């Protein structure tokens, strides 16, 4: 067959909980591992600092979860999301994209037009 | 210009006339009944062999679907590739179908060709967003990419896929296209900024929005229910009157 | 060799002398330049073909007015409906058989309630189920609906009057003769 | 692989030859490796291509040929009495496969079911023909101008003011082709 | 009428495979006439130093 | 000299060679199936199945005796018997032995067929073959060493292995009588599957399938019943 | 390495970490979620953190076990690298 590729990470199911909540530490222990190096590769100018505060978000966005399938779907997406950061497939304007940088009242959103 | 000499003029010949054109009505689907008989049998025979994961198998005109559970996946595939008489050695293509009403929304339609035999064979099996399919890869070094298409385009998981990644949408892109509630312009759109000196992604407008005329359909249904073909070996007998 | 004359070849010719020098010089004096002839190509232009000349084609019996109905002609709505067989009435097709080879006889009334127990017992049990029961010589009937082996995957050719495998054969003229690794197939 | 059936007559090939049966004489083999012998033909070949004619014509003086069938710019026609063909059924704008026509109609003034707004972005346009291939009077056409580039992408938002001036320029070939073209629709 | 064939159909046209072995580029001829140039330019050579060696002797 | 097939010529279809031993391949082939189908119950149809396909096929084999089977069978059965242990997989491996660079031969058993696989050392050129085709292990382990490392190196490997020209209390097995390949083509004219190297991987496959069919019990009663409405399309009411 | 020396960094870090409940807690042998008040994630940065100061690696397998500050050091003299 073809060769899978550097980060190449065979889809499998999670057997157990325990299983599902070691796979999600391991895959956010990878991300904050390579935040140094995102930076250099994408000639971030932010410190590294932001990029692991918005590691840990995306992650906290997952927390409430209780169900293996929905997990693996999730565990699936971000080993595919890392395996194209770590190979330098996107570029900086998709790594910027990634990167931020609705009306916080009734009142607010009202005297503006909606928002 | 120098003509050659045993080149003539073509559009300067006669054609003899042709006038009153006689044309027969064909219904193309009455070629297909001298092998319906044996689509059923060997669609039948398949039901016996494997009932543990095959539920039903339907014949159109020459093409004999393959109903099955998704826990059957790699044994009626195995099946399919190695037994003597089924030995479908190609996956001609692998898509899915979104049908919402259905609480498993995807159907995963596999296409398989046996040129030994010069026959075709369809399997379909279902999955949801969450429900993951057994990958074939093991078996046919063709559907990685088929599998990744699936996965891309509808979001269909396939364990043991190796190297299971997008191929057909944008790196950073998020969401599945060929999902129905996918809208067709989709949420995003991209232009370069002069401010930022680089590509960035917006919120998208449209200068003139997409125009459907799907409220156009016909009021009145046009095509009827069709005719039933099955063949009577395949249907239950009749209780013969006194 | 197979090489028709360059007088047939409908292409601008060379002529006098400069048709025995290339003669004297090319590797082969029947092949063609490519440049086609002007009074012949395109000669008149589409642009110039007369109207009047064309005949849009009726064909008898679909453009008649007076031997068609459109209903026996819709073969569009006479369209084949796809032939379903599930488990529940694969079981009923091995308990009794089909109009075409029934296994007993289903005389007037009492054959119907025998009927219904036939679809009913596949509903209830599989076919798994039903040949757990009824053992293995029940199985082997099933290799009796096609004659003891298991059937052949029906082909997609009928080129032969039949639906079946196309017999491909060696071309009888081999155009890379034996010696170039492609050969002919018909 | 091969037909399930009886195996193809010959299909399994002669057993390869040794090198001292290949029935070729060593002065012609050598000749041939040392001479370069089969690229020399192929220098040859291209020393008679270099006396033909060459196929280049001179354009834009030349032109190369089109049918009465292309498909080139947007026109909006009008009858020999000079109304407007256009009578607003809306069909062309409902057929397109890339909803490059937008149009608004009203009663005109004269109470004729006239068109308000005409517009053919030619941006979105892919060239097809089936908007005139829909029309019931033959008035939106395709015609024989391919050279109408622009500087700006506004100068191709066409509207009925822009449609009509091109049918009352090309008038003359957008009638000698649908002469010659309408037989065969 | 429709765009039909002429009465009796078009006549055949070359389709078969037609690169015929042209004399000019035989192996054979081009060594034999390779081989007379070869051995015509060494006899011209044997007897253009042979005069020079006599010039150089004049010179000396 | 065109009397018998050449083996490892190519046949026309890449990557597929001349077999050395079609007909004796078949039947451990078809004989090796028949044997793994007997962990299926009876009523199985995909038993039946295979069970009839492969025996049809196999009568079909047989009905093809190459020359002098009979004077060879007869030979090498007073082989086998009087010099059981050299040919024993219990005692010589699987694989023959472990001199490659020898003829080696074990023999298996299949439906009680019995059978003798034969390795022949591979045909390489002279002046490339490095001490007779020897495996090469690499330098034997000198110096201070300690014992577990000795062991580790295949020291109990002297008392064992066997110089090839050591061929005294052997015999050497000669195989079998092979197909003109006349027959070999009046074969694949009965079994209809193409050539006769594209019927053995067929059965090779038929062979590996056995052992998912029997894993996942494909015989035993459907796993999920389709839910309602899973089949539904888009079909009106008849 | 010296292990009075690979524990005065220690507590340097984790004091420096923002959001720990207090800084006076940090002893030799304190639990980052029961005694610092770290969560899962926090503590899988805090051995990140600890990873990058000593300029060593720390594998999957060890770096589970590492949820109190004795641990992190009984591994620091572990490894071989400073
Ligand atoms: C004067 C009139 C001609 C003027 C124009 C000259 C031709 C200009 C062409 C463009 C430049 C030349 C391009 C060279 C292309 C040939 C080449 O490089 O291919 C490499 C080829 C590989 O050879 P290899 O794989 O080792 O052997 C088996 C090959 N099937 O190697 C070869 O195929 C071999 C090429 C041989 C070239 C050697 C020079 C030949 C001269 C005679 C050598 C004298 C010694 C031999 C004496 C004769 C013995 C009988
Ligand atoms: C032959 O007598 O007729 C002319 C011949 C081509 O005509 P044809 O009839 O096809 O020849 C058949 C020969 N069996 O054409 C010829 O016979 C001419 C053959 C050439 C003779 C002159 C050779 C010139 C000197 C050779 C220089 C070196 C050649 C190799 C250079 C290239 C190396 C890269
Ligand atoms: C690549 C580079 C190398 C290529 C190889 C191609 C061929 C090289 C060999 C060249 C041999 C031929 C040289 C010419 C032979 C020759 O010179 O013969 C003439 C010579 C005596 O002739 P001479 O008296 O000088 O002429 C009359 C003057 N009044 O007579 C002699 O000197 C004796 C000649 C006898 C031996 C000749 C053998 C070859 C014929
Ligand atoms: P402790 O017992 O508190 O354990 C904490 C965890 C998080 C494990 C939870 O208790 C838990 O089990 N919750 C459910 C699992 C969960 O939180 N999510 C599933 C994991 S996948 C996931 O969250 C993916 C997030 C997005 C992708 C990774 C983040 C990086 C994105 C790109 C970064 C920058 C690139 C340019
Ligand atoms: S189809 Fe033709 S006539 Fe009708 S609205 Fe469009 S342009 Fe006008
Ligand atoms: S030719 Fe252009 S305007 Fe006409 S239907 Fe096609 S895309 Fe639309």
């Amino acid at each position: 067959a073809v060769q899978p590729t550097k980060f190449a990470v065979t889809v499998r199911q999670s057997r157990n909980w325990a299983d599902a909540k070691q796979r999600v530490i391991a895959a956010y222990r990878a991300w904050i591992r390579a935040a140094p190096e995102i930076q250099t590769m994408y000639s971030i100018p932010f410190p590294v600092s932001h990029i692991r505060t918005r590691i840990r978000q995306e992650f906290e966005r997952h927390r409430y979860v209780n169900k293996l399938n929905v997990v693996d779907v999730l565990l699936q997406q971000s080993n595919a999301d890392f395996q194209e950061t770590m190979n330098f497939w996107r570029q900086q304007s998709h790594v910027m994209a990634f990167f931020k940088e609705l009306p916080s009242n009734f009142i607010t959103g009202f005297l503006e037009g909606r928002n | 210009v120098a003509l050659p000499k045993d080149a003539p003029n073509p559009r300067a010949i006669p054609r003899e006339p042709v006038g009153e054109i006689k044309q027969a009505l064909v219904n193309p689907a009455d070629k297909y009944q001298s092998k319906a008989d044996n689509l059923h049998k060997y669609g039948a025979w398949l039901m016996s062999c494997l009932p543990k994961y095959i539920q039903q198998f339907s014949v159109w005109k020459d093409e004999l679907t393959i109903y099955i559970c998704p826990t059957g996946v790699i044994p009626v595939f195995s099946f399919l590739k190695y037994n003597t008489n089924a030995e479908f050695t190609q996956v001609s293509d692998i898509t899915a179908v979104d049908f919402p009403t259905r609480e498993m929304r995807f159907e995963i339609v596999y296409n398989l060709l046996s040129v030994r035999h010069n026959a075709r064979i369809r399997v379909k099996t279902y999955a949801d967003e969450v429900t993951p399919v057994p990958s074939i890869t093991s078996l046919y070094m063709g559907a990685n990419w088929y599998e990744r298409e699936v996965y891309d385009m509808f979001g269909v998981l396939f364990v043991g896929h190796p190297d299971l990644r997008r191929i057909m949408t944008d790196y950073g892109f998020e969401g599945h296209p060929l999902r129905k509630d996918f809208p067709l312009t989709g949420y995003t759109e991209i232009r370069y900024d002069e401010e930022k000196k680089r590509i960035v992604v917006e919120p998208l407008e449209l200068t003139q929005a997409f125009r459907n005329f799907e409220g156009g359909s016909s009021a009145w249904d046009q095509v009827g229910p069709g005719i039933d073909r099955t063949p009577d070996t395949f249907k239950l007998p009749t209780p013969k009157p006194e | 060799s197979n090489a028709v004359s360059i007088t047939k070849k409908y292409t601008v010719q060379s002529t006098g002398i400069w048709e025995r020098i290339r003669r004297a010089l090319v590797i082969d004096p029947n092949r063609s330049n490519g440049v086609p002839l002007n009074p012949y190509n395109r000669n008149p232009s589409p642009g110039d073909n007369p109207p009047l000349e064309y005949t849009d084609p009726v064909t008898i019996p679909a453009g008649d007015i007076a031997d068609n109905p459109y209903w026996k002609r819709d073969f569009r709505r006479n369209y084949p409906r796809p032939s379903v067989i599930a488990q529940a009435q694969q079981v009923a097709l091995l308990s009794v058989g089909s109009a075409a080879q029934p296994r007993v006889e289903l005389i007037g009334e009492e054959g119907t309630k025998a009927l219904v127990a036939a679809e009913e017992e596949g509903k209830e049990k599989g076919v798994a189920k039903y040949l757990e029961e009824k053992g293995a010589e029940e199985a082997k009937r099933v290799l009796a609906l096609t004659g003891g082996l298991p059937p052949t995957p029906s082909g997609q050719t009928m080129v032969t009057g039949q639906w079946d495998v196309h017999k491909y054969g060696l071309a009888e003229e081999q155009s890379y003769g034996g010696s170039y690794p492609c050969r002919s197939f018909v | 692989a091969t037909p399930a059936g009886p195996p193809p007559k010959n299909f399994r090939l002669p057993p390869p030859k040794n090198w001292d049966e290949e029935s070729e004489s060593t002065i012609d083999k050598v000749g041939k490796y040392f001479l370069m012998t089969e690229m020399l033909r192929g220098m040859y070949v291209l020393l008679e291509q270099f006396f033909r004619p060459p196929y280049t014509i001179y354009y834009p003086f030349e032109k190369g040929p089109i049918s009465p069938r292309f498909r080139g710019e947007h026109a909006l026609r009008r009858y020999p009495s000079g109304e407007e063909r256009c009578i607003a059924c809306k069909l062309c704008e409902a057929v397109c496969p890339a909803q490059a026509i937008t149009i608004e109609a009203e009663e005109r003034a004269d109470g004729s079911r006239r068109t308000t707004r005409y517009d053919i972005d030619m941006t979105k346009c892919i060239y097809c023909g089936f908007c005139q291939e829909s029309c019931p009077v033959d008035a939106i056409v395709e015609s024989p101008n391919a050279e109408y580039a622009t500087e700006t992408r506004e100068e191709l938002l066409y509207n009925k003011e822009k449609l009509l001036a091109n049918g009352d320029k090309w008038e003359p070939e957008l009638a000698a082709a649908i002469r010659a073209d309408a037989p065969y629709r | 009428p429709q765009d039909m064939p002429p009465p009796g159909g078009y006549e055949a046209v070359q389709y078969k495979r037609n690169l015929p072995s042209r004399g000019l580029f035989r192996p054979r001829p081009l060594l034999a006439g390779a081989a007379v140039l070869m051995l015509y330019g060494w006899y011209k050579l044997v007897k253009g130093i042979r005069e020079q060696n006599e010039l150089a002797r004049e010179k000396m | 000299k065109g009397k018998f097939l050449v083996p490892g010529a190519p046949t026309g279809l890449t990557g597929l060679g001349t077999h050395p031993s079609p007909r004796s391949a078949l039947l451990y082939l078809y004989h090796s199936t028949l044997e793994k189908l007997k962990q299926i119950p009876e009523h199985s149809v995909y038993r039946q199945s295979v069970e009839a396909v492969t025996r049809h096929r196999l009568a079909l084999v047989e009905s093809v005796v190459p020359e002098g089977y009979d004077a060879w069978v007869e030979r090498a059965k007073k082989l086998l018997e009087e010099h059981a242990d050299q040919f024993d997989p219990t005692k010589v491996g699987p694989e023959g032995g472990e001199e490659v660079q020898g003829a080696r031969a074990v023999k298996v058993e299949r439906d009680g067929r019995v059978f003798v696989v034969s390795r022949l050392p591979k045909e390489e050129d002279e002046r490339v073959l490095e001490w007779d085709g020897e495996v090469d292990e690499g330098p034997e382990l000198e110096g201070s060493r300690t014992l577990e490392e000795k062991i580790e190196g295949g020291l109990e490997k002297i008392f064992t292995r066997r110089d090839v020209k050591d061929t005294v209390g052997r015999v050497e097995w000669e195989p079998e009588p092979q197909l003109t390949a006349e027959q070999v083509a009046e074969l694949e004219n009965k079994i209809g599957a193409g050539l006769i190297e594209e019927v053995i991987q067929v059965a090779e496959g038929e062979l590996k399938l056995v052992d998912t069919m029997v894993k996942a019990r494909v015989w035993e009663p459907l796993e999920e019943q389709p839910r309602p409405g899973q089949w539904e399309y888009f079909e009106r009411k008849p | 390495l010296q292990k009075v020396e690979v524990y005065e960094r220690i507590k340097s870090l984790l004091a420096g970490f923002d959001k720990v409940n207090d800084p006076n807690n940090i002893t030799e042998t304190a639990h980052f979620a029961n005694d610092l008040g770290l969560d899962s994630l926090d503590t899988v940065e805090v051995v990140m953190a600890i990873e990058e100061e000593f300029s060593i690696e720390i594998p999957d397998k060890d770096a589970d076990q590492i949820h109190s500050v004795d641990k992190a050091i009984e591994y620091i003299l572990r490894q071989p690298d400073a």
